[PDB]
RNA sequence: UGCCUGGCGGCCGUAGCGCGGUGGUCCCACCUGACCCCAUGCCGAACUCAGAAGUGAAACGCCGUAGCGCCGAUGGUAGUGUGGGGUCUCCCCAUGCGAGAGUAGGGAACUGCCAGGCAU
RNA sequence: CCUCCUAAAGAGUAACGGAGGAGCACGAAGGUUGGCUAAUCCUGGUCGGACAUCAGGAGGUUAGUGCAAUGGCAUAAGCCA
RNA sequence: GCCCGGAUAGCUCAGUCGGUAGAGCAGGGGAUUGAAAAUCCCCGUGUCCUUGGUUCGAUUCCGAGUCCGGGCAC
RNA sequence: CGCGGGGUGGAGCAGCCUGGUAGCUCGUCGGGCUCAUAACCCGAAGAUCGUCGGUUCAAAUCCGGCCCCCGCAACCA
RNA sequence: AGGGCUACACACGUGCUACAAUGGCGCAUACAAAGAGAAGCGACCUCGCGAGAGCAAGCGGACCUCAUAAAGUGCGUCGUAGUCCGGAUUGGAGUCUGCAACUCGACUCCAUGAAGUCGGAAUCGCUAGUAAUCGUGGAUCAGAAUGCCACGGUGAAUACGU
């Protein structure tokens, strides 16, 4: 809900006036949020892939697509063609409603704070929040005591530089031990 | 958004204005601001006379009459 | 999980379930009951929110789990950077309190090595 | 008649790249919405459909700039045909052919077609 | 029996000359329509921080090619439906 | 490429005329001795190979094909 | 010359056939029994597969070179 | 005077506490002996989470004090999950004795909270007020006791036979 509407009255204008950019619509954007899973754990067994999905479908508000190894050599010898991890990829509403339980409920529910003191971008202006393990699910009866497993959440922006992208973000509020 | 896909998301939309009390906010969470050594220990802290928990009723010189009939 | 603090299960009695905090004791849970004006052997799933928020609001008084091991691990720390004999023991993995370090010791000298001859 | 924008070319690096400037109520991008036919091994990103305001930002066209890519003489040089010599593992002489590299210099494109706008 | 060199800028031509392979696979690994584009490294990244999966950038095929080498290929002769 | 004949406890065989899953030895525990070699004990495992079919029900009874072992073929 | 086999924990042997897998008996070290040693019992440790490269996602294994050990061969007038 | 014997890679003897439900936890409740004490033990009192504090009676030993006997009994509680088991560790605050508790004390409390699911080969003590198990006192001793020395509670298996 509020996050693109607040985007579009209060970020647009907020960035525009502090960067002074050359034509309004030069603002930063937010490109898509494509979370991930990755392997988790546990190539051999290969239910866990089936199971991680299932988890991760709750919150992500879509299906995970189950991504599949390239050429592959790292913890060990996977070949190619295994299925290995997980991918989603959200724009528009699903993202922006996305983001909302993401900094709202899900962000403060991380009692010691591994999602975000101080944390670092790539060369352009993309970042990566690698959390921990469980968040929130939908309705109610949301633990039935699992088996762990955190997940990277990769945002995206349409922005020139990692200085100029954290001003973005920012301008919806980031974390309490930031 | 094929229709197959399965998202819970009338549940996820739903209930959505969440309390303080409910489910917290984002306005809970900042609250203890920072993390708090203070290395003016006991003793630095303008004690050079010490003195127990209690017993404080009774205080005078009297030098040692405290025996019943020794 | 996350019901008075962070760490919480439930059908464990409200002097069980508090215990596991992590700075909070049998001593402490107790103690935060009779604060609350709570019964303590209510199964904790009984309590309705309100009253578990009561609760809540009390056990953020003193120290939690993100709070405290940030708390003892900077009092130890404080220790080995200063390099006096306390905190030369705690960095060596050898008994800080002056135990017989000669025959025991084997929770600071850990699972036993062979001779490595 | 000219200038500018788009499609199909011809030739196919002197045509490229970099760097800087520059253009938007013709047009073109981006653009919003996804209702609906359509569509994603998840994802309206892509594909597709329906369209107002917005912006020239990124893309791209245009211009300037030689930093780089690139073209490049003449003369000499190598090599070789044929015929001849000798100190013959190889080189000379006659005369026909004559590079590669490198130097001067050129260099930021020329041009046909139909299609729209603006000026004349 | 195949590929490269010797082989002399058309034919490719010897030597117990130099160097490598084949004696099959395939019912899709064939047909056709439709779509898409590589090795590698860097930077960020919840434990493979030497190497999974992810996102961004550079690069511009350095990859691919059922199997050998030579030729080949982006309109792909590659990869997917 | 035929006719044969087998395909189970880990093994060989077999209670298995269709009404119904075993002997011999293999690994663990218990019970005794200069531990042992060696007694005695209680569990050891199968949709009888994959498919057809007779039938009140049948693996085997009647059948088609894979693999092993034996003959004649070429 | 030439051809073929071999190079494994401190010892002797196995695994070596397009491959991912370290096993046995001795010896060793720790504990035990014994007056004490022997033996006997229990536990543990020990090989980055001669060496260098190559092919491979992966190599002790397959491939190539060198050193080292063995078997056979090195004639015919 | 300060350091040391009280180190640590490790190996061993001796003992403690434990791995649980015949129990741990809570609250209420029962009946001992033996001993030490004028360098000492110290009620009652009010104060302290408690260790302890101060104020102060008393005692020369059947008198006063150390000294609340514990396991047991009552009731509730927990549910085979390394836990309401276990408490090792370490942080922090604190008390006392003493010149001083850093090397090198004891104890209180808050928090935290390991190994441990009854132990390989081996192996020892005991015949009945015994073993097992529960607590109490004392010597030394300013301050350190799981040890040693003693006291009493509950109280067993079985010994055919050589």
């Amino acid at each position: 809900a509020k996050l693109h509407d607040y985007y579009k009255d209060e970020v647009v204008k907020k960035l525009m006036t502090e960067f002074n950019y050359n034509s309004v619509m030069q603002v930063p954007r937010v490109e898509k949020i494509t979370l991930n899973m990755g392997v988790g754990e546990a190539i051999a067994d290969k239910k866990l892939l089936d199971n991680a999905a299932a988890d991760l479908a709750a919150i992500s508000g879509q299906k995970p697509l189950i991504t599949k190894a390239r050429k592959s050599v790292a913890g060990f010898k996977i070949r190619q063609g295994y299925p290995i991890g997980c991918k989603v990829t959200l724009r528009g509403e699903r993202m922006w409603e996305f983001f909302e339980r993401l900094i709202t409920i899900a962000v403060p529910r991380i009692r010691d704070f591994r999602g975000l003191s101080a944390k670092s971008f790539d060369g352009r202006g993309n970042y990566s929040m690698g959390v921990r393990e469980q968040i929130i699910f939908p309705e109610i009866d949301y633990d039935k005591v699992d088996r762990v497993r955190g997940l990277d959440i990769t945002i995206t922006t349409t922005a020139k530089s990692d200085e100029e992208g954290r001003a973005l973000l920012a301008a919806f509020d980031f974390p309490f031990r930031k | 958004m094929k229709k197959d896909i399965h998202p819970k998301y009338e549940e996820i939309t739903a209930s959505c204005s969440c309390g303080n009390v409910m489910k917290i906010r984002s306005t809970v969470g900042h609250d203890l601001n920072l993390d708090v050594c203070s290395k003016c220990h006991p003793f630095f802290t303008g004690k050079q006379r010490d003195v127990a928990t209690g017993g404080r009723v009774d205080r005078f010189n009297k030098r040692f009459n405290i025996p019943g009939s020794k | 999980a996350r019901i008075a603090g962070i760490n919480i299960p439930d059908h464990k009695h409200a002097v069980i379930a508090l215990t596991s905090i992590y700075g909070v004791g049998k001593t402490r849970s107790k103690a935060i009951l009779a604060a609350a004006g709570i019964a303590e052997d209510v199964k904790i799933s009984e309590l309705s929110e309100g009253q578990i928020d009561t609760l809540r609001d009390e056990v953020a008084k003193f120290v939690v789990e993100g709070d405290l091991r940030r708390e003892i691990s900077m009092s130890i720390k404080r220790l080995m950077d200063l390099g006096c004999y306390r905190g030369l023991r705690h960095r060596r993995g050898l008994p800080v309190r002056g135990q017989r370090t000669k025959t025991n010791a084997r929770t600071r000298k850990g699972p036993r090595k062979p001779i490595k001859k």
